[PDB]
RNA sequence: GGUCUUGUAGCUCAGUCGGUAGAGCAACGGUCUGAAGAACCGUGUGUCGGCAGUUCGAUUCUGCCCGAGACCACCA
RNA sequence: AUCAGGACAUUAUCAUGUAGAGAAUAGGUAGGAGCAAUCGAUGCAAGUUCGCUAGGACUUGUUGAUGCGAAAGGUGGAAUACUACCCUUGGUUGUGUGCUGUUCUAAUUGGUAACUGUUAUCCAGUUUCAAGACAGUGUUAGGUGGGCAGUUUGACUGGGG
RNA sequence: GGACUGUUUAACUAAAACACAACUCUAUGCCAAACCGUAAGGUGAUGUAUAUGGGGUGACACCUGCCCAGUGCUGGAAGGU
RNA sequence: UGGACCUAAGCUGAGGCUGAAAAGCGUAGGCGAUGGACAACAGGUUAAUAUUCCUGUACUUACAGUUAGACUGAUGGAGUG
RNA sequence: AUGAGCAGGUUGAAGGUUGAGUAACAUCAACUGGAGGACCGAACCGACUCUCGUUGAAACGAUAGCGGAUGACUUGUGAUU
RNA sequence: CCUGAGUAGCUCGGAAAACGUUAUUUUGAGUGAAUCUGCCCAGACCAUUGGGUAAGCCUAAAUACUAAUUAGUGACCGAUA
């Protein structure tokens, strides 16, 4: 459910397909909560210090960041409601405001399933198999598309929780643990069965059609334009300089940073993740 | 290294006595039963009087074994809990059972890790064995509320 | 510091040579594993000692 | 080339690789097309990888060399 | 810690062997004019192994104290059997040299989660969970690597190199 | 020729370059690679793979042909190493 | 309007975590104001001056008395700024 | 992070509103409307260019054009590499 | 009976001694002995020979100098010094 953009200006067009923006965010006027608003750190795509992280970041339309709630261990076996769909441009999806009914608000992702005013129960136990009940993977029947993944028992969902995103479910393992579960990037991955997760997808599926279009929305949401590493300086990349067109350098381009990157993979040693794969990009780990 | 074997346990067989096999940094290291001990008090003439120390800690820790084994069978604990809409709220940590045994004045172990998350209730027991010739065993009853 | 902290055994401080030999220094560092050491009322927290300044201290009978 | 493999008909691979060099391809005798293309059935030919050793009839067998591939241009 | 596995040289073990001619499968060398007979023959019915398809060899009942031609007629370039050596070729209890498959928590860990201090982001301890001897760690050494450096890329020449 | 509204040699060239949109390729599970810091600690991003890091092309649209011989890359693998 | 109030990016920093030293991250508190919040206007006034000095007029801030009713109810939390 | 200016002339898609109409949609018709890296351009800033200047009034300006100004316009203090 | 334990030495890299690592002195990691009834040293090593007792510690002096006090000196200058 998108939408294409009409120009009608007397200077240039441009491409760009939006999804509404108004019914998820959908605030018209919006008067946040004074005290459930936070302000969040601001270096502008630089370290703590500022020092470089990344090649030219900034450009976040002043962002300000909902307190969520992943683990959803502290309110189990209670019955909730979801109460609002709360503002969240920090991220692709906009979570959830829901209220256990001893008078606990709190917060859950957004998954498609949930409407506001639906009497959910996120617990650790064999409960209904629907959106915003978070519940460990071991219940979870064969075959069902699941997200909020996670790889420490009782640490709370972070695999698999932008908007749209879920995994698929096609057995178990012979160790007590390590659910199959494929999940997205092509990683056919073994997670423990006792980790809890949201079975279904998470909301705004509709982020798959995106557009840009300008270079002004290009620079609203915190990015900047990029240049060609063909295009650089000496002693940035060899690739600049010279008549005609810029050449690409040794047999591999590098980065701003000065390192190649064609076809090496930088997997970490020491990451939990590895090692728990059926089938890898090229390889099974 | 540990010089003090007054009990033997290293997943083997192996004897009391100082009759070890070694391990470095490991359950010889670890174990109540094997402590390191400066080797001052381990002589010729000392070889006899660690002996003697052996037997006798030997003998008074089988006794001293078996009385615990008989007056946990007799002595038991307390517990409680509140429940919510028909199901289990949480986990269950050792550290709360390392409160109720301080809170009488005595002080548990930690570095024998063998359990897991109990997800049940009620009566059940708890077999930690930190000897090799009888073993302790506990009852902890926990009241449903 | 990136050396052992109860019984100093500072990385040895001297020159280098290799297939490189030239006029340079260079600290030898001291083998950190964070081992634990004997000390009443518990506080046998993890800490890092050398590894010939451990099996000193295993001839010392000092955990 | 020194830590290793190592070679066959004009080519590709078996070798009583010591005693022997054969199967397919340029080619052959014929065949059916007017004739010729197109054509199916057999081969003509034969560096046994060369030098020092072994010997019953030995470059092949061993050892040394021509080589592809890989650590070995007296010094940061 | 435990755990077994098999490897390389592997003890002892069992089978591995055809150019033809030549009683003939021709493993070779080799003592020998020897040794098979209840140490059950000349062999067989079978089982088993090997098999090149010559059929060979071990075993149980059987052949019966007679010969074995594979002592020896005969052999080829290579001759027997018994007998000894080298085997062949691999297993194998087998020791050593490198190793692989195990688990275990107990070394090792944790911007995994919680309690308390700390209503304190840095934290301390308590723990949860996750595993787990793996990696990592000091040293060593192999490789990686203009991302980077100190520097260098001779001279002659009707100019340069 | 470039997408245009656009930016640069802050003071010649400020453009047909670059940028934008769009097209495509690359690796990765929360210290995600990537990066910074000086280990700490921290960014990317306080993002969760429908996200982040980079590369090549460059409104829109059709394509992007043949080829691994080779460099880099990818994975596998006895053995020499 | 500032400071006597606090808060922005971010920071000093009791403790604490690393690191030859040096030094870095962060914590109480304290900063960081171009922000929030706090209450006054007209007339006339010096060689330089004014809600500020004087005249006619107000808000804001507690105590001593003072009379007075009301049971006050926080630092935590609810709404607000 | 705190901020601030953009006149005037503009455009008028969409969104929404209404009847005719057609087996029903279709189709026609009409108003709000206000989105736009929308337009010229005063304020604004920039600096693509002609001449002066190139022992200037200017350590980059003067003449004359020009870009944008409803947003990739202009933009201060503080603060961050 | 005692006379000072990861210290000789071995392996990979190492620091002064003429020495730019050979005796002597030195160790980041794997290691390694005894206390005279002992071990070490003695420009490979050994036996002899000799030297010494070790794997604990302090110590003024001769070692740099004349800013605080005092006095004097000059092949030092004389305001461009």
């Amino acid at each position: 459910p998108i939408k294409k953009i009409i120009s009608r200006s007397n200077s240039g067009i441009h491409h760009s397909t939006v999804i509404d923006y108004k019914k998820l965010l959908t605030t018209n006027k919006n008067k946040p909560e004074k005290s459930l608003l936070v302000t969040l750190k601001k270096h502008g795509g630089r370290n703590n210090q500022g020092k470089i992280t990344v090649r030219h970041q900034g450009g976040r339309n002043k962002r300000k960041y909902r307190i969520i709630d992943f683990k959803r261990t502290h309110y189990d076996n209670i019955e909730a409601t979801v109460k609002s769909i709360e503002y969240d441009p920090n991220r692709s999806c906009f979570v959830s405001l829901i209220t256990y009914a001893n008078g606990a608000k709190s917060y859950i992702i957004s998954p498609d399933g949930i409407k506001v005013g639906d009497k959910i129960l996120a617990s650790e136990h064999p409960i209904d198999i629907k959106p915003g009940f978070s519940m460990p993977l071991a219940f979870i029947p064969e075959g069902t598309q699941v997200h909020n993944i996670e790889l420490h028992p009782k640490g709370g969902g972070q695999i698999a929780r932008s908007a749209g995103s879920y995994a698929r479910i096609l057995g178990q393992d012979e160790t007590g643990k390590y659910v199959i579960l494929q999940l997205l990037s092509g990683e056919t991955r073994k997670f423990l069965k006792e980790c809890r997760a949201t079975v279904g997808v998470v909301s705004n599926l509709d982020h798959n059609l995106v557009v840009i279009g300008k270079a002004g929305r290009n620079r609203h949401r915190g990015i900047r334009p990029t240049v060609r590493g063909s295009a650089m300086n000496p002693n940035d990349h060899p690739h600049g300089g010279g008549e005609g067109r810029s050449p690409v350098g040794r047999d591999a381009p590098r980065t701003p940073w000065g390192k190649r990157h064609m076809g090496v993979k930088t997997r970490n040693m020491k990451k939990a993740s590895t090692n728990l794969i059926i089938r890898n990009r090229k390889g099974e780990q | 290294m540990k010089v003090i074997l007054k009990q033997d346990v290293s997943n083997l067989g192996k004897r009391f006595d100082v009759v070890d096999v070694k391990d470095g940094y490991a359950i010889h290291f670890l174990f109540p039963k094997k402590l390191a001990a400066p080797l001052t008090k381990k002589s010729l003439q000392d070889r006899d009087l660690f002996l003697k120390k052996q037997q006798e800690h030997y003998e008074i820790n089988k006794a001293l074994s078996h009385k615990l084994k008989e007056v946990i069978e007799q002595t038991e604990l307390h517990f409680s809990l509140k429940e919510h809409n028909g199901r289990p709220y949480g986990s269950i940590i050792t550290k709360q059972i390392i409160n109720q045994a301080h809170t009488k004045g005595m002080a548990l172990q930690k570095f024998m890790f063998k359990d897991n998350v109990r997800l049940g209730f009620g009566d059940h027991e708890i077999t930690l064995h930190i000897f090799e010739d009888t073993t302790a065993v506990l009852k902890v009853k926990v009241t449903p509320d | 510091a990136k050396k052992d902290q109860l019984t100093l055994r500072g990385p040895l401080y001297g020159n280098n040579r290799s297939h490189s030999k030239t006029i340079t220094r260079r600290k030898w560092n001291v083998n950190l594993q964070p081992c634990k050491v004997k000390t009443a009322d518990g506080k046998t927290t993890r800490i890092l000692v050398s590894t010939r300044t451990l099996r000193t201290l295993k001839k010392h009978n000092r955990l």
